[PDB]
């Protein structure tokens, strides 16, 4: 019984924590946006 | 004074960032790099 109370219990993090960095992955994503992205323009506002 | 030809200057060199910027992409889409190629075997060939 003791091993059950564990065992379904792991799966739960095997599915949610790990879970929750893929999403984070995807972020990772569209951080390589910004090496297909040149920013401009900003730079004039900003040293105005 | 320095202040305004600081702001100048930048707004001036902002095109020549951009076109910079505009001929990195162009490099990186690997578009125009054979023309030397073809010249500098064309040279070999004349040479040979």
């Amino acid at each position: 019984d003791f091993h059950s109370e564990y065992i379904v219990s792991a799966s739960n993090f095997t599915s949610q924590l790990s879970s929750q960095v893929e999403q984070f992955l995807h972020r990772n994503i569209q951080e390589y946006l910004s090496i297909l992205t040149d920013p401009d323009g900003k730079g004039k506002e900003k040293i105005a | 004074k320095a202040a305004s030809g600081t702001t100048g200057t930048y707004q001036e060199w902002k095109d020549k960032a951009q076109n910079l910027y505009q001929e990195l992409l162009t490099q990186e889409g690997q578009a125009s790099f054979q023309g030397l190629k073809d010249n500098v075997f064309d040279g070999l060939v004349r040479v040979t």
